[PDB]
């Protein structure tokens, strides 16, 4: 089975009222199906959390990915944590959580405290975990994309059967590097998965610059999402190339029929995978699990001053021992 | 009457427009928005989507075009987002907007300002609070202007609208709203190349300009409870910086602490400092001193720490007096 | 109107010199003759350099044999001195048929006074106000954003002008180069980007702009005159950019220092001689009045004498600062 | 054996290719081609495409893939064909590369090497003549090599490979081949951060480095000859920079001039100075001196006369004398 490249109407896969649109038999089981939603909620809570963070001055920046959900859920499942890499941006913390990083390395570092694996060295939104292979997140825009066009490379050559994805906003499409990057990767057959969370020439059309097969799909529909990514990641796995798959979502927070939990839901609900009792126990269990985790965050404690010289390099030079030396006198 | 660094920016930016239809704005969000600061509010809907327009999402592009615009016909005014995202657009302003005047003897130029808001004392983290200055000095061919209050703000930006030579303007965020000070809404102007003494002294030269402003002006006041008269020269211009203005303070004063929030090795203030070194050596009573920003990336966690403190300009201070 | 996107670069010139077009022949013998002319000259030059090169009278030459049915269609498919034009390293040949004098292109070869340049920068780096030839700057796709900046300009001002950019291969794989020609999409600027291939096609990067893209036969000088001017008319009624392939053969190396039957120019001339506007003679003449030209060229390049020590401090700025003004008196007392 | 640089490097790449599989080589023309300087000559014939592979022309593509690779498993050495073309890759030198250990907290490193030919003195113009060390040694996060001497090249290329943090290594293209000196066929490496002198001396200090060393040992001999002993000091490291092996010798001498053909604005020998004036001030018997590139782009006529002669330098070290 292969999807449509190029289409002029995103692929879609749930129908508004549950039904199937597949052009191939459903193979997900009905406890991963069920997973699939149970992180969508996740990270729409998770979401939710980050409001109230930043409204009572807990986090000084928030990048709201309400709407993301499906997209950003889909891709952690379509990849293998811990095995594969993601290059991704500050908006995908609902991604994050999905893929299995502890809600106290999130927490931690939107907060900057010594929960954070990163020691709060940047500012909110820029997880990163070496566990999970979360290529930490970098401010600017598109600068992870030559990255994650290497790191596939070196996945290649030395036959781990890693992919590499890599996901940004739609106005990173427009950046150089966004180009340079996915035209090498395009170039050597790099096991490379570029995918746009476009808050919607489309983004897919951009593909044809380089070769290689370009999809839109519907961001909101999990299932579709699902599919076309994990297509995108089994034909680099097996050496065929990278792909650029555009999934158009809608964002409800600042940079109603379309949230893709209800019409996952829907879709569950006709299956017999869904019921009222089932929802509110998922939510009760995952809003202990945000508390646990803000808990495990906050009495973490502040990073230390010092810490402000780790890491420049494997090991502080004489300058940077002076410098510390030097603030110390004011500590 | 009184208007915060925005207000003063935005009015230079309309006073111009108004005088000279060739003047137009680009940049990310520059139009309807008004910018991410507001420095850009109004002019949209002033001058129209020819006058303010926004661009894709590449610094390249926005450099670039302005540089192709103001070879052609336009004297466009480019806004960087931030600017530690000067980067992905830095052979444009190295390659293109530095060295064409230059390498086509004087054919071709261009009469373009780049401006950018820098450095940190907000909680920037890494690409929300650099200091990218000495790039741009170490690049000949582009002018340097780093203001730090709202009647500079207005008279040098309109100034460097009005120069020929490319501009790179710096914009402190720290100091966007952080006070309304008293600016003449009557056309005036302000000399590029030139510092400005905020405080006259004589036991000690204070030489800083942007973002480290605040802590610097504060310092001069601690030094002055203990009898200590400072002079604080903020520069304002960082290529050509004012060389009579430097060399006239320190030889009166015979102690120079130079002051920034950019990293330490081979930054601007290096320069100035080995300058002095070079020029002054019989004129020196105590060793030049720098407090600048680490050699570090900026961090977000130690950001209050990063950003120089009054108590470590004072040490500096107390080192150079005691000297 | 050609076809965009084709399989097969398009091609208006036949094996045996015969026309290939749907649409008849609407350029007079005069011009076309003026096209071989310009050809011949263009080839002329370069092979001047060579010997330049051979003599060490210039250090670098970036051999563009094989590029004149591209460069000279493209001289010809624009309005010189009204249209602009962001060359590459490579376009000696453009601007000569640009009609850039030979004292200019061997003057900033040679570093002499004669180069309007003042000898800044090193060989294969032209530049003329007068023709809006933008001066050439080595980086491969630095000079893109600014084609499209130009461009955009042109439109806000309404001059009713083009911008044209050619480029190389290479550039093709730079982010500048994108990012340029995505902006001059976006805001429907008046540019036409072109490519000389030393040869996904090139063509069909533009689907990634929303532009249309052309397959053309570089070698063809007819073949890329006409899909050229469409794609130049097509911007100058503001209709937007257009991204052209001329697939080309470039006959010496990528470039040179001081230490076939795809020649354009046979292709051309049996086009013209089936159609009577070719004979032995007429070449021979060409190619004497040619030499005549270059050698006079080169004389008034190197009479016009080297450049001052002290033009180095000139032209960073409008006016020199304090620094630069200390760095030259402090040069003069070496000289 | 004697060899030149080019080939004290090449040996260096073959000898860590063959030690280490994950040493990768890139760039433009690196593999067939062997180089435009032939410095990977006969890598891709040994080790294969997948070892040596040509990248397409892209500078932010060939830099941020190594990044990629280094942090995924490679030990990756790429190549920028000219430094001069660094900039179209400098965001992701400055904001990739130079910043993953310390943004990711340790979580992720970048042991790579960008090694890029530099220098003037070659009719380089502007893009074949530049050198940017100050652009890198500014930049928090990164190591900065640049060397003069076939001996050094290949023992710091190899130790740069070996290094674990991201190491810019800058060959002065004007001395790739310019003199055959012996290098060890055996495996030895070099300390990166150490300076090496080149002449002992006791009445000035030369401090410098790469591309100006022909001219500074020249003048050197000079003024031996003319009874004054100078102590020549090659760098070799910017950053770190041998800070002990500067100062040993400036407080001996008393008087130093730093030589380096990189513009003087905001320079790393401004730097050098700077610091010399900050911390050994009671040594100074005279001004800091810097004899440097004028602050402009490289100018291809007068090539010769912007890269420093031995007459400049010979005149800085008579202003030292003398003061």
């Amino acid at each position: 089975h292969r999807f449509e490249t190029f289409t002029e109407e995103p692929i879609r896969l749930i129908g508004e009222e549950g039904e199937w649109l597949g052009d191939f038999p459903l193979d997900l089981e009905g406890e991963k199906l069920r997973r699939l939603y149970r992180d969508m909620l996740a990270a729409r809570m998770l979401d939710e959390r980050y409001t109230i963070l930043i409204r009572t001055g807990k986090t000084s920046f928030i990048a709201p990915a309400a709407g993301h959900e499906a997209a950003q859920v889909a891709i952690a499942h379509a990849i293998r944590p811990g095995f594969d890499w993601v290059f991704p941006y500050y908006r995908d913390h609902g991604l994050a959580l999905a893929l299995g990083i502890p809600l106290k390395e999130l927490l931690g570092q939107m907060l900057a405290t010594k929960a954070d694996p990163n020691k709060g060295r940047q500012m909110p939104e820029h997880p990163g975990s070496k566990a999970l292979n979360f290529f930490t997140v970098a401010s600017p825009i598109a600068s992870h994309v030559p990255p994650a066009a290497g790191a596939a490379i070196s996945m290649k050559l030395l036959r781990t059967g890693q992919v590499a994805v890599c996901t940004f906003g739609d106005g990173a499409t427009s950046e150089g590097d966004w180009y340079a990057g996915i035209n090498f990767a395009a170039v050597q057959g790099a096991p490379a998965v570029f995918i746009a969370e476009n808050n919607f020439p489309t983004i897919a059309d951009k593909a044809h610059a380089f070769g290689i097969p370009g999809y839109l799909v519907d961001g909101m529909d999990v299932l579709a999402s699902y599919y076309v990514v994990k297509e995108a990641v089994e034909r680099a796995r097996r050496g065929e190339g990278p792909s650029l798959v555009e999934l158009r979502v809608y964002r409800y927070g600042p940079h109603r029929k379309k949230d893709p939990i209800p019409r996952f839901r829907r879709f569950l609900e006709a299956r017999g995978l869904w019921n009222e009792e089932w929802e509110e126990d998922v939510r009760e269990e995952i809003r202990a699990e945000l508390e646990r985790g803000l808990k495990e965050a906050e009495e973490a404690g502040p990073v230390p001053p010092e810490w402000m010289f780790e890491d420049v390099f494997a090991e502080k030079p004489w300058h940077l021992l002076r410098q510390e030396a030097l603030l110390k006198e004011e500590l | 009457a009184l208007m915060t660094m925005v207000q003063a920016l935005n009015r230079a930016l309309d006073e111009e427009m108004a005088k000279d239809p060739r003047v137009v704005v680009l940049g990310e969000d520059v139009g309807k928005r008004g910018g991410v600061f507001l420095v850009t509010e109004g002019l949209l809907q002033k001058y129209g989507p020819d006058r303010v327009m926004d661009t894709p999402l590449s610094e390249a592009a926005i450099v670039g075009a302005a540089l192709g615009m103001a070879a052609h016909g336009l004297r466009p005014v480019a806004e960087i987002q931030f600017a530690d995202y000067i980067f992905p657009g830095f052979d444009q302003l190295v390659s293109q907007v530095a060295k064409l005047r230059y390498r086509s003897g004087g054919q071709f130029t261009a009469p373009l300002v780049v401006r950018m808001p820098s450095g940190g004392g907000v909680r920037g983290g890494h690409h929300h609070s650099q200091s990218p200055e000495a790039h741009f000095v170490h690049t000949a061919g582009l002018k340097v202007v780093a203001v730090s209050t709202p009647y500079d703000a207005k008279g040098l930006l309109k100034a460097a609208i009005r120069d020929e030579d490319p501009v790179v303007f710096l914009e402190p965020k720290r100091l966007y709203r952080s006070v309304k000070e008293e600016v003449p809404e009557e056309d005036y102007t302000l000399p590029i190349g030139k510092a400005a003494l905020r405080r006259e002294g004589k036991d000690l030269t204070l030489i800083c300009y942007g973002t480290v402003m605040p802590e610097v002006l504060q310092a001069a006041a601690e030094l002055a409870k203990a009898g200590v008269s400072a002079e604080v020269l903020d520069l304002r211009t960082l290529m050509p910086w004012d060389y009579e203005a430097v060399m006239n303070s320190v030889a009166k004063t015979g102690r120079v602490v130079l002051v920034s929030d950019a990293p330490r090795h081979a930054s601007f203030v290096s320069e100035v400092a080995a300058t002095i070194a070079e020029d002054l050596l019989d004129m020196l009573l105590a060793p030049p001193i720098r407090v600048t920003g680490f050699d570090t990336p900026y961090p977000y966690a130690q950001d209050k720490l990063y950003l120089p403190t009054v108590t470590r300009i004072l040490n500096a201070a107390k080192r150079a007096l005691d000297y």
